[PDB]
């Protein structure tokens, strides 16, 4: 019998253990990543505050975000008021603020709170107030009954392009790309910053997170911002074309600015590992005309020359599980192949389905692997560790650290990726894409199982002439 | 006097909520407004009712399903966040459940979703028999009956018992409404439906210590060596039914009277149960607290040989951190009631100076016990926001904050060192040795090569780099 | 009662050596030239052994050749087996330009005349290749005194001596010599980012970046080192030597000083914060050149990482740490600005009359709150029997050979130095500069972790931290 990659969803309607937070969540991320942008988060209280604490979990930083704070009153007879206020408070409070997504949450999607009629009062009134200020006021609707954190991300990326860049429209044609790498780290985009400058081409990263690894400074400066500027998002309209790397996480961006810009939209696999890497920069040379560079030839021969001391001595027929962002998740995949492990069990956390089973990626597997993969959609971190308990025999987890007791108590050695990963330090700052990243994550992989198999006694005496 | 900071001239209600305590005032005329609802758009740190029933007092029981009725970002976001360990394996930490509410459940109801849900955490868990569900915003807002449900359930499932929490987290204005009605809740539907063996002639609820860092297991260790026994503790490393038995015990000790007088008051009400508030906290404290339970049960003497063999062990070291720790000016950004347990405990014990307090969600009660027992000079703060805490650092000059992680790494970049004062560094805090434990955190907190290190700029020429000479206790 | 005591191992036998002989040491020095092949005149084990060992920590080839001295040479000395060696040498790579032969204890023993035997090989190799210059440097490394870390000293003076010997004074250059000492890959390409951004030429000696080499379409083999022949011979015109440390390359800097008055500063090996600030403001006095903001910018976010560390998880720990000198010196300082406790330094070779002087020894006698132990002439034995004796260590800080005291132990344990071949990449990571101190402090925090986690010891901690 053939090989077999099969979707299913979680058979059960509720949840233990949820791979992802709510799509406000995600939104408040996106919006993390804007220079002089706070978001409002239109909701009760906790909608801000565990946000603010799960940033801190995976970043060790603070990040401005606000609440309307919705209360009783406001929950019976309407929120309006508390956004108009908050837009106000923000506005008086801070100065140099320039854009505000106000991003909707359960209670005020349920109750109706009409967030475009409250935008135009507080446009309005701050028209009146600051006649010299411009303040973008972006509508976010993200309901948390419906997606997740990875489509309010998504969401939060188009509102925000698409109010300020109906405010200035298409003028002079940039020669830059738009790179919307989806939820990256800022090792990620440093990388991306790299090879774009290699290979002389002029780009913008949205979001530019790069800052989030703030110094501490003599002068005791905080610099822990987004660097994408309202002038950035508006140049958008102006580039050459748009390179997507996350289907799920802002190509719908790139396919607004295709539709009301004609900027030509490029799609292409997230660049977890090598072919995914080559891939986007054949891509980016098509689009740009520019040659890919010798370094990259090099960074690429040095990823392929450190897998090569590992993958057939080490992680040959090793059976994965893989959790995270759908991007992610099959990206790794392909990444995995490529080294030879074998991702077995691929566990995606939301309501998205209808698109999964369309992803190019899958079809890709289904014509590679030699080995069952069971595709899991809508999937809890129960619905690991519960086929862990079935029998489900694993060398190796890759996935965020909210599933770290499934590891721990299954005496699995687990690799730390995707969003958060509060329990390791210093990831946020290591790439995953590209050549380096399929090195580093490579290296991840080996490391974990040398300690492993030090603490069992497994062989431990094989670590001197691999 | 009252204060209007100038980060609040756009705010300037604030200045009701901000008391300088100075010479000679009469503090009943400067009392903070406190428990007042939040401004919109400033960056308070508060949170909502939901948190304050689940992630503070329920979610801290070992053997207790967690079922949180709504959409999947509520139970997401009280998980990974707590440090309340168990002696089973910290479920309590592992599990969090949804109900994973859709639009579907928002138009024409949540209710069958959240049966169906409840039984499935029972089926997937088979040894696990007790559970609390939450309501939050959407599954309030539609009027969801999950006493009905809960009621169906326990009918279905003789095994299981369940107790409900009406709990959205716009009720009240932060946690502190979460704290009441799950408190109020409790003795109402479940104080009395249980009873355990007494095995004691003494016995006591210890009501308000949440076990952060194992602090209740260390208290523990003085109630065995002192022959009580601990009916229940709420919620401490407890179990769903000992709670059910509260009313059994001969005393009620209180340690958080914020968010668990409540529970204390209404047994005191219908059972006779006396309420002792105690701090839990402090080194001298300790030593009080414990010769009130040993005065109310007539075991003085046991009382004594404890606390003589305790400060044997432990005062050395408190006084070596004493002796560095002398004149260090300290924030207290916290909850609320860690203000008025530390505020003249650190500087008793410590010779540590609080100089600003802000609290998320105090009531006035809260105010009157910090003003009381805190310093002229300080800065008292009910709901303070971020800008306010720039312009506080400003005013005072704080060695040491304690206050939550992602406050701490914002003061960081201001050469600033903090302990965690919810979750600790290294605790537990609680006790004789956790107060030394605390003195440790602050100690090498200040005492810190990389705070100097960060000052230097090595572009100028007339800077050296240093290097600082440490201890150890 | 505060006391830094140095002492040496009680034992006249070593259990568990910290580090090899003399002639490996020569090896890794010659294996950092271009179109350099040492020649090891001794037994066979002496070369095969540490091309493994070489293998082990990078997971590449090194080129290194045998005298193969056998039973007749014992009797009768091995002058022609060096000879021969040469010549099969010469006429096997055509484009072989540097021979460092290097002595062993066998060929210590018998005496035989490497200087004689290089006269012969000069003549020979003048009459046969007249259009080439092969650069044989005589390097004396008998393996009863000192380690690998003499023979690198002493290899890299020779080939220095050799090579500006023939080619002596010329114009000046503007730029820096600099010997980083035994570094990885990876501490090579963080030094060349510093000068890069602080705008300074120099030459790095040996620059050994590209032994982390990759696989090319083109089958083609870089895994060579970057320093030549023309590299070296213009370390006489430096505008002054750059010495990061006294035990690994410092006395080459000190031979320009007296040979070509080329002004020589050593400076503490830069591990930590410290003693990086310090490189950097020294390479600023010598060159007039400012320290530019990227700099101060890394070093910023290195502090910042670092305070996510120090008083949580690094606080009152106690660790051991073993490997060369120079590091060990260092890293006892950098893990005292991240608030470790370096109860215990190893440190492997029969140095002590110059360690006792190390001022670094007087820079930790000042600053320790903690009692130190820094064994000298230190087996791994030295920590082992510590260690079973009742020691309590949190940490040890140390190369590959010692992981089974660690693994039995139930101790953590970084790797640093050389070699670290039970773990992928190592090479790869800076270990000094600022970036280097973050990724040290983040190995130590990870590999602590990842034991709570393993050991169950409040692995619940590990969220909000
Ligand atoms: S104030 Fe508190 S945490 Fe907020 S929703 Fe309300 S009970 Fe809950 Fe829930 S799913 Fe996400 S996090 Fe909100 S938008 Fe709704
Ligand atoms: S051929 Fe064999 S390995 Fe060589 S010495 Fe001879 S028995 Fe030994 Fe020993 S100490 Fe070092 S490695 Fe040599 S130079 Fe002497
Ligand atoms: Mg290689
Ligand atoms: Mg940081």
């Amino acid at each position: 019998k053939p090989a077999e990659v099969k979707l299913s969803p979680r058979d059960r309607e509720g949840i233990i253990n949820p791979m992802y937070d709510c799509q406000p969540a995600g939104a408040q991320y996106a919006g993390i990543g804007i220079k002089d942008c706070i978001p409002l988060v239109h909701g009760g209280q906790g909608c801000t505050m565990f946000v603010r604490l799960l940033f801190a979990q995976h970043f060790k930083e603070n990040f401005d975000v606000a609440s309307t704070s919705l209360h009783e009153e406001s929950a019976v007879f309407g929120g309006a008021k508390r956004v108009e206020e908050g837009v106000l408070v923000l506005a008086r409070r801070y100065p140099n603020l320039r854009v505000i997504p106000i991003i909707t949450t359960c209670s005020t999607e349920v109750i109706g709170d009409d967030i475009e009629g409250s935008i135009r009062v507080c446009n309005r009134a701050l028209e009146a107030e600051f006649p010299d200020r411009k303040i973008y006021l972006a509508p976010v609707h993200t309901p948390s009954f419906k997606g997740s954190h990875v489509t309010g991300y998504a969401e939060c990326v188009k509102s925000v392009f698409k109010t300020i860049t109906d405010a200035h429209g298409k003028g002079q044609p940039s020669g830059k790309l738009n790179v919307f790498p989806g939820w990256v780290n800022p090792g990620d985009v440093v990388l991306l910053k790299r090879y774009f400058k290699e290979m002389d081409v002029e780009a913008n990263i949205y979001m530019d997170t790069e800052d989030f690894d703030s110094p501490m400074l003599p002068n005791k400066s905080i610099e822990t911002h987004g660097r994408t500027t309202v002038e950035d998002i508006a140049d958008s309209a102006n580039a050459l074309a748009t390179l997507s790397l996350a289907r799920y996480e802002g190509n719908t961006t790139g396919e607004l600015l295709q539709k009301t810009f004609a900027v030509p939209n490029a799609l292409v696999n997230t660049p977890y590992g090598i072919k995914n890497t080559d891939d986007m920069l054949r891509k980016i040379a098509e689009v740009t005309g520019k040659e890919i560079p010798e370094s990259l030839v090099r960074e690429r021969g040095i990823a392929l020359d450190a897998l090569a001391d590992l993958a057939h001595m080490f992680f040959a027929n090793k059976k994965v599980a893989i959790f995270g962002h759908p991007d992610l998740v099959l990206g790794l995949a392909q990444f995995c192949m490529e080294v030879e492990l074998e991702p077995v069990l691929l566990l995606i956390g939301d309501d998205q389905g209808n698109k999964y089973k369309k992803d190019p990626r899958i079809e890709e597997l289904k014509n590679t692997a030699h080995f069952d993969i069971e595709i899991v959609h809508n999937a809890d971190l129960w619905e690991l560790e519960k086929r862990i308990n079935a029998g489900l025999q694993l060398d190796l987890i890759m996935g965020h650290s909210k599933g770290r007791y499934v590891a721990i108590e299954a005496n699995i050695p687990m690799v730390r990726v995707g969003f958060p990963t509060f329990d390791r330090a210093g990831l946020y700052r290591k790439p995953s894409i590209g050549y380096q990243g399929a090195m580093e994550l490579g290296e991840m992989i080996a490391n974990a199982m040398f300690a492993h198999m030090e603490y069992t006694r497994n062989k431990e005496w094989i670590l001197n002439t691999w | 006097p009252m204060v209007l900071l100038e980060c609040d001239k756009d705010i300037p209600e604030r200045q009701k909520h901000i008391y300088l305590k100075a010479p000679n005032e009469d503090t009943r005329e400067f009392l903070p407004i406190a428990n007042a609802a939040t401004i919109p758009g400033t960056l308070s740190e508060r949170g909502c009712a939901f948190c304050g029933a689940k992630l503070v007092i329920g979610g801290v029981l070992k053997d207790t399903i967690q079922m949180i009725h709504g959409p999947l970002g509520c139970a997401y976001d009280t998980w990974h966040t707590k440090r309340y360990p168990t002696d089973n394996g910290h479920f309590n930490m592992k599990y969090v459940w949804s109900t994973d509410m859709k639009e579907s459940h928002v138009v024409f109801g949540g209710e069958k979703r959240l049966e169906k849900s409840m039984h499935e955490a029972f089926d997937e868990m088979p040894d696990i028999k007790r559970m609390i569900v939450y309501t939050t915003c959407p599954t309030a807002l539609i009027g969801d009956d999950i006493k009905a449900v809960a009621k169906k359930v326990m009918k279905d499932r003789p095994d299981v018992d369940v107790f409900t929490v009406e709990c959205p987290g716009f009720s009240g204005v932060s946690q502190s409404k979460g704290h009441h009605v799950l408190n109020i809740g409790w003795i109402n539907e479940k104080v009395e439906t249980m009873e355990k063996e007494i095995t004691s002639e003494y016995t006591m609820n210890f009501i308000g210590d949440f076990n952060i860092q194992g602090d209740t297991q260390l208290l523990q260790t003085y109630w065995d060596r002192l022959g009580i026994q601990v009916v229940a503790h709420f919620t401490g490393n407890g179990t769903y039914d000992d709670l059910r038995c509260m009313h059994q015990a001969q005393l009620n000790v209180v340690n958080c009277a914020r968010s668990s007088g409540y529970i204390a008051n209404e047994l005191k009400k219908r059972y006779g149960i006396p309420r002792l508030d105690i701090d839990s906290w402090g080194f001298n404290y300790m030593a009080e607290g414990i010769r009130k339970i040993c005065a109310f049960f007539g075991i003085e003497e046991k009382g004594e040989e404890l606390i003589a063999e305790e400060y044997a062990k432990w005062k050395p070291k408190l006084d070596w951190y004493k002796e560095r720790l002398q004149g260090k000016k300290m924030a207290i950004w916290t909850g609320g009631p860690r203000l008025w347990h530390w505020t003249k405990s650190v500087e008793d014990d410590l010779g540590v100076q609080v100089v600003a307090m802000s609290s998320k969600f105090g009531h006035e009660e809260d105010f009157e016990k910090v003003i009381a027992r805190g310093k002229e000079g300080t800065y008292y703060i009910d709901d303070g926001n971020e800008l306010e805490f720039f312009e506080i650092i400003d005013l005072v000059k704080p060695d040491v904050i304690f206050t939550g992680p992602r406050v701490g790494e914002l003061v960081k970049k201001l050469h600033i060192p903090y302990v965690n004062g919810h979750g600790y560094h290294n605790g537990p805090y609680m006790g004789f040795e956790g107060f030394v434990n605390l003195a440790r955190d602050m100690y090498n907190a200040v005492h810190n090569p990389l705070r100097h290190l960060a000052a230097v700029d090595i572009r100028d020429k007339s800077q050296t780099t240093p290097v600082i000479v440490r201890g150890a206790a």
